[PDB]
C-alpha cells in the first residue's frame, strides 16, 4: 500500500528548562533575631557555610541551563516586513512590533495559561519577615524573546543555512524545497502543491493558536515545576511553627518564661530542629535541580537538531517526517513548533520484486515494482508517482528465475 | 481587630494601641553581600552588592553607621544604583551596552573599563545584523576552511571509602560501645 | 575537595556539646555525665557521615550520566562519523580524536567550515521542450554568463543535461521556470 | 614551641620533653580488608587483601 495525498501538520511540545533561584539564611530563618540563638548555632558548626554555597550552587546551574537552550544565537537580527513568504503566513509566530511587549501572539497565550518569601518587582522592593528570597534570573524574559525572535526570523530569510553555519540569503519556496527534499520525496510536490500546503500549514497555525486560547492541560510540565518548588516554600516555611519536640515555636516565649540556663536548653532543640528542615530542604532541591538539567539536555539538544537543522529521527520533533521547528519562550521553560509531513490515502495494489526481460534479472534503484492493473511502473514508498521501468533507474545485474518473484514484463 | 497576620505566622500589621491607627511593620532591612572584583591582579578595588534592598536605607546606614557587618576603611563613594538585584555600591552607570563578563542579575553585568574603574552595564545579546530576503537569488559559499575545537568532560571520580572507628570515635573504647546500640550503621 | 574538607572540619564542631574531643569529657566528667555529651558527639559525626555519603551518591549519578554520554560520544564520533547538527563539535564533523586525561577525556573535533559566499540569481525549474525540467540535485543558478546547476554546501558548476535534471510536470504549473535550452 | 600539628587540627609531630628530639606521629596502623573467592562449588581457600 503506498500512500497518495498528503497533509502537513504542526504539533507542540514543552519541557522545563529552569528552576526558580532561591536562597535563604538561617540567621534569619533559624533565629528571627535573637542573639543567644545566634550564638548556639555557631556552636554546632559553619553549617551556614555550606547551606549558602549549596543554595548559590544550584541557583547559578539555573542560568547555565537558560543560555544553553536560548543562547545559541551569534547576532541578532532584524524583523522582516514581508511576512506573506509564497502565501505562508508567520505573524503569528513573529514578534508584534506594534505592542509594547513585543512578544509572539503564541507567546501572550503561552504565558497567560502558565502564570511566603520575599520579592522585588518593577521598582516595589518589599521584604519578609522570613528568612526566604528567590531571586531574578540574569538572562531576562526580554532578552529570553529577544533570542527567540532571531531564532524565528533568522529561520524565515536563511532556513537551513541559519543553524548551519553563516546565515545565507535564500527564498523561503527554496528553503522548502531542500527541506522536503531531505525526507525521501521529490520537490516537484511542493510547487505543485503550493496553496494546498500553505493553507494546511495556515491551518495548523490556526489550530495551534485556538488550541492554547481554551486549553485546561498540555502545559503540565511547566506548571508542574512551579508548583513543585512552590510546595517545597510552603513546608519550609510552616514548620517554623512548631515546636520540634520544644516547650515553644517561638524563641521569645522560651527565653521569656524559662530561665536563660533551661532556655538555651530548649532554644537548642528548635534551632535543630529548624537546621534539619533547613537542611533536608537544601537536600530536595538538589535533587530537583539534578531532574530539570536532564530536561534542559534535552532541550539543548532538541533546538539545535531541530530547529537549527532537520531531524530524522523516529518521532523525534513530533511524529510524522520533520520539516522546520519554531521555537517559543515559556515562563522556566520552552515551547516547540514541529511542522511534521503525513503521507496519507493509501490504496491497494500488485507489487513484484524482479522482472525479467531477455534472460536478466532486473531490479529498482530506488522504489517498488508496482502493478496497477493496467501496466508496470516504478513509485516511491512515500508518495504515489509513476516512473517507466528504463534501465536508468532500474538496476541491472544477475539471471532471470533465480529470484523469487521474477515476472517477464519490457524495459526500455 | 487589634493587629493582623502575613499568610505565615507573623504578625505584619498592628493597630496603634493608643490612637487606633493601622500600622505596617517592615523587617527593617537584611540581606545576603556578595564581591564584585576584577581579580586582585587587575586591580585593588572591590564592588559590593547589596542584595534585594531599597537603597535610600542602606546609604543611610552607612553614614548612620547602622550596618553589621563593617569596614574601617569604606565609603560609598557617589555610585550607587538600586537594581532589581539590590544595591550595587563602587561601580559606575553605563548606560550602553556590552557583552557580559561578571554577571550581577536581571541583565545587568559589570566589568573593568577604561575610565580603569568598575563599571556597570546592560548586557548585548549580539550585532544588530539582518539576513536580507530574496525571491531570486540564493549566496551559495565558495571557499572554506576546517576548524578543530576540543571538548572536555569527566568521566571518573576520586572514590573515596571512610572508616567510623578512625573518624566518629578515633579509637577511643567508650565510643566503640555506644556504637554497638546504633546498630550497623556503619 | 570541599566535600572532604566539610567532612573534615565538623569533627572539630562542639555541636552543642561541652567541648569537640571525646578524651576531655571522659577526663572531665563523670561516666554519666560523660556518657551523655559523647553520645551528644557520636550522633553529630553520624549525621555528618550520612551528609557526606548522600551528596556522593549524587554526584556519582553525574558523573555516570557523563560517562555513558561520553562512551556514547565516543562511540559516535570517534568510531565513527556523525551526522547530528552540532553534536561533537560546531559546523560538519568529518573525524575526532580521544585524548587521555587524569579525570576525564577530552575530544579534537574536526569540522567543515563554508565561507566566501557569493551572490546567484536562482529558480526552480527549466521550461524544455514543454516539460518543467527539476534539478536531479543541487538548484538552477545564472552566475552572469551561463545557466548551470551546483550544490549548495560548495559552489562547483555543472553542465545541465538530462542526467543531473529531471522532469515531473510540463510547464505552466511550477512559478518561475527557467526559460532556457539545455540538452 | 612543644609539638605540631597537621593541616587539620591533629598532632602529627610531638617535640620530645626531654631530649627535643622532634618525633613524627603516624597512625598506628589500620586499613579494610577484602576476601578472594572462587566460589563455595570450587574451593574452600580464600585469598585475603
Ligand atoms: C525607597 O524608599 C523610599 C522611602 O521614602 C521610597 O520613597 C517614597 O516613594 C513613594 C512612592 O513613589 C513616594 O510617594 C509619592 O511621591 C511623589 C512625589 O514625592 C508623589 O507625587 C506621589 O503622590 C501621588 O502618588 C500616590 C501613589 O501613586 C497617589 O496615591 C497620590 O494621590 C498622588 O497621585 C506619592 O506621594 C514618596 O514621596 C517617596 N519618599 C521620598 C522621601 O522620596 C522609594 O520609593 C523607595 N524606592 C523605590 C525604588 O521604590
Ligand atoms: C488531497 O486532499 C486535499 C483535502 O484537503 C485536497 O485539497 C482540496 O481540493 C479541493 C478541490 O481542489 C479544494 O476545494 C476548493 O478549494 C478552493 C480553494 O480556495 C475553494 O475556493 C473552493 O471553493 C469554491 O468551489 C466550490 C466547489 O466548486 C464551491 O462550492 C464554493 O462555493 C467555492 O466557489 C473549493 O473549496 C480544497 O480547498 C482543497 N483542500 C485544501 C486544504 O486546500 C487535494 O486535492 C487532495 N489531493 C490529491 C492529489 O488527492
Ligand atoms: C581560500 O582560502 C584559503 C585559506 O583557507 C586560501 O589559501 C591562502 O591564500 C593566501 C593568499 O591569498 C596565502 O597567503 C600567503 O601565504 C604565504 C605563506 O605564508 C606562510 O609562510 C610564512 C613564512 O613561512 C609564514 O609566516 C605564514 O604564517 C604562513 O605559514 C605568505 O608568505 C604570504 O604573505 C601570504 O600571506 C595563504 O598561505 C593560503 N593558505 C594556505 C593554507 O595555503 C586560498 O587562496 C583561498 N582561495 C580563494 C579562491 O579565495
Ligand atoms: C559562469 O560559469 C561558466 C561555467 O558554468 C563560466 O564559463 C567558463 O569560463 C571559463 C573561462 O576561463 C572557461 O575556461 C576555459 O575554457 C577553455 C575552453 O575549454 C579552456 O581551453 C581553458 O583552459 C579554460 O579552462 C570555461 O570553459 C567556461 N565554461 C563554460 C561551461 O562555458 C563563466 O565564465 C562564469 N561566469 C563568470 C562571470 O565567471
Ligand atoms: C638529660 O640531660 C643531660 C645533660 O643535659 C644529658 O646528659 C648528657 O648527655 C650527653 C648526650 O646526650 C652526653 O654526651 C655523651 O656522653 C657519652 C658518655 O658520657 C659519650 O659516649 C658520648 O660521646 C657523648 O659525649 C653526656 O655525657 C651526658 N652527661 C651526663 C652527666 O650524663 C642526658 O643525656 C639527657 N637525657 C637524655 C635522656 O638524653
Ligand atoms: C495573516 O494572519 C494575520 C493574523 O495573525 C492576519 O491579520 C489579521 O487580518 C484581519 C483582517 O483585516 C484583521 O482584522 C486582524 O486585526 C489582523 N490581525 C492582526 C494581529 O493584526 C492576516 O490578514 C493574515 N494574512 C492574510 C494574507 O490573510
Ligand atoms: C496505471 O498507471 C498507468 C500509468 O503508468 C496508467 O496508464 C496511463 O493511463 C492514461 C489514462 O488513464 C493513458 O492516457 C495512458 O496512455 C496510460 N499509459 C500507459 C503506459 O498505459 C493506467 O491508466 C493506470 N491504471 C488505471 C486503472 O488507471
Ligand atoms: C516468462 O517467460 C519465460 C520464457 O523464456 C518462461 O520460461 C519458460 O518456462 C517454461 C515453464 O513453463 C519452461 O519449460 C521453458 O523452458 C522456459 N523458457 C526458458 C527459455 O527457460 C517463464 O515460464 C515465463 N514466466 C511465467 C511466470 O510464465
Ligand atoms: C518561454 O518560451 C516559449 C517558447 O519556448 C514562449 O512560448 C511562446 O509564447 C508566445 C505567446 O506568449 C506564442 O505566441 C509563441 O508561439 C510561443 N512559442 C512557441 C514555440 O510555441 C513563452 O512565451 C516564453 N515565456 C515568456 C514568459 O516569455
Ligand atoms: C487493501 O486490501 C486490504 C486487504 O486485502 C484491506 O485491509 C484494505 O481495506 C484494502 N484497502 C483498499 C484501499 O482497498
Ligand atoms: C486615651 O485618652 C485620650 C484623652 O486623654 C483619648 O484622646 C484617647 O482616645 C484615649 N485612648 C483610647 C484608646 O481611647
Ligand atoms: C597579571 O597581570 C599582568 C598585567 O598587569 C599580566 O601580564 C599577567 O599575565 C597577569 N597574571 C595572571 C596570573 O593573571
Ligand atoms: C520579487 O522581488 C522583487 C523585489 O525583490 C519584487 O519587485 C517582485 O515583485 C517580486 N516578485 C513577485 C512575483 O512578487
Ligand atoms: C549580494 O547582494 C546583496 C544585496 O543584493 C549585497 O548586500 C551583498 O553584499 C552581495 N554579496 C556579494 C558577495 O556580492
Ligand atoms: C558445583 O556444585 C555442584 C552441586 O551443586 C556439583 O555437582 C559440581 O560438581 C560442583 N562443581 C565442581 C567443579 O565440582
Amino acid at each position: 500500500a503506498i500512500p497518495t495525498n498528503f497533509s502537513i501538520s504542526i504539533t507542540t511540545e514543552v519541557m522545563p528548562v529552569s528552576m526558580a533561584k532561591t536562597s535563604v539564611d538561617c540567621n534569619m530563618y533559624i533565629c528571627g533575631d535573637s542573639t543567644e540563638c545566634a550564638n548556639l548555632l555557631l556552636q554546632y558548626g559553619s553549617f551556614c557555610t555550606q547551606l549558602n554555597r549549596a543554595l548559590s550552587g544550584i541557583a547559578a546551574e539555573q542560568d547555565r541551563n537558560t543560555r544553553e537552550v536560548f543562547a545559541q544565537v551569534k547576532q541578532m537580527y532584524k524583523t522582516p516586513t514581508l511576512k506573506y513568504f509564497g502565501g505562508f503566513n508567520f505573524s503569528q509566530i513573529l514578534p508584534d512590533p506594534l505592542k509594547p511587549t513585543k512578544r509572539s501572539f503564541i507567546e501572550d497565550l503561552l504565558f497567560n495559561k502558565v502564570t511566603q518569601y520575599g520579592e522585588c518587582l518593577g521598582l516595589i522592593c518589599a521584604q519578609k519577615f522570613n528568612g526566604l528570597t528567590v531571586l531574578p534570573p540574569l538572562l531576562t524574559d526580554d532578552m529570553i524573546a529577544a533570542y527567540t525572535a532571531a531564532l524565528v526570523s533568522g529561520t524565515a530569510t536563511a532556513g537551513w543555512t541559519f543553524g548551519a553555519g553563516a546565515a545565507l540569503q535564500i527564498p523561503f519556496a527554496m528553503q522548502m524545497a531542500y527541506r522536503f527534499n531531505g525526507i525521501g520525496v521529490t520537490q516537484n510536490v511542493l510547487y505543485e502543491n503550493q496553496k494546498q500546503i500553505a493553507n494546511q500549514f495556515n491551518k495548523a497555525i490556526s489550530q495551534i493558536q485556538e488550541s492554547l486560547t481554551t486549553t485546561s492541560t498540555a502545559l503540565g510540565k511547566l506548571q508542574d515545576v512551579v508548583n513543585q518548588n512552590a510546595q517545597a516554600l510552603n513546608t519550609l516555611v510552616k514548620q517554623l511553627s512548631s515546636n520540634f519536640g520544644a516547650i515553644s515555636s517561638v524563641l521569645n516565649d522560651i527565653l521569656s518564661r524559662l530561665d536563660p540556663p533551661e532556655a538555651e536548653v530548649q532554644i537548642d532543640r528548635l534551632i535543630t530542629g529548624r537546621l534539619q528542615s533547613l537542611q533536608t530542604y537544601v537536600t530536595q532541591q538538589l535533587i530537583r535541580a539534578a531532574e530539570i538539567r536532564a530536561s534542559a539536555n534535552l532541550a539543548a539538544t532538541k533546538m539545535s537538531e531541530c530547529v537549527l537543522g532537520q531531524s530524522k529521527r523516529v518521532d523525534f520533533c513530533g511524529k510524522g517526517y520533520h520539516l522546520m521547528s519554531f521555537p517559543q519562550a515559556a515562563p522556566h521553560g520552552v515551547v516547540f513548533l514541529h511542522v511534521t509531513y503525513v503521507p496519507s490515502q493509501e490504496r491497494n495494489f500488485t507489487t513484484a520484486p524482479a522482472i525479467c526481460h531477455e534472460g536478466k534479472a532486473y531490479f529498482p534503484r530506488e522504489g517498488v515494482f508496482v502493478f496497477n492493473g493496467t501496466s508496470w511502473f516504478i513509485t516511491q514508498r512515500n508518495f504515489f508517482s509513476p516512473q517507466i521501468i528504463t534501465t536508468d533507474n532500474t538496476f541491472v545485474s544477475g539471471n532471470c528465475d533465480v529470484v523469487i518473484g521474477i515476472i517477464n514484463n519490457t524495459v526500455y | 481587630q487589634q493587629f493582623g497576620r502575613d499568610v505565615s505566622d507573623f504578625t505584619d500589621s498592628v493597630r496603634d494601641p493608643k490612637t487606633s491607627e493601622i500600622l505596617d511593620i517592615s523587617p527593617c532591612a537584611f540581606g545576603g553581600v556578595s564581591v564584585i572584583t576584577p581579580g586582585t591582579n587587575a586591580s585593588s578595588e572591590v564592588a559590593v552588592l547589596y542584595q534585594d534592598v531599597n537603597c535610600t536605607d542602606v546609604s543611610t546606614a552607612i553614614h548612620a553607621d547602622q550596618l553589621t557587618p563593617a569596614w574601617r576603611i569604606y565609603s560609598t563613594g557617589n555610585n550607587v544604583f538600586q537594581t532589581q538585584a539590590g544595591c550595587l555600591i563602587g561601580a559606575e552607570h553605563v548606560d550602553t551596552s556590552y557583552e557580559c563578563d561578571i554577571p550581577i542579575g536581571a541583565g545587568i553585568c559589570a566589568s573593568y573599563h577604561t575610565v580603569k574603574s568598575i563599571v556597570a552595564y546592560t548586557m548585548s545579546l549580539g550585532a544588530d545584523s539582518s539576513i536580507a530576503y530574496s525571491n531570486n537569488t540564493i549566496a551559495i559559499p565558495t571557499n572554506f576552511s576546517i576548524s578543530i575545537t576540543t571538548e572536555v568532560m569527566p568521566v571518573s571520580m576520586a572514590k573515596t571509602s571512610v572508616d567510623c572507628n578512625m573518624y566518629i570515635c578515633g579509637d577511643s573504647t567508650e565510643c566503640a560501645n555506644l556504637l554497638l546500640q546504633y546498630g550497623s550503621f556503619c
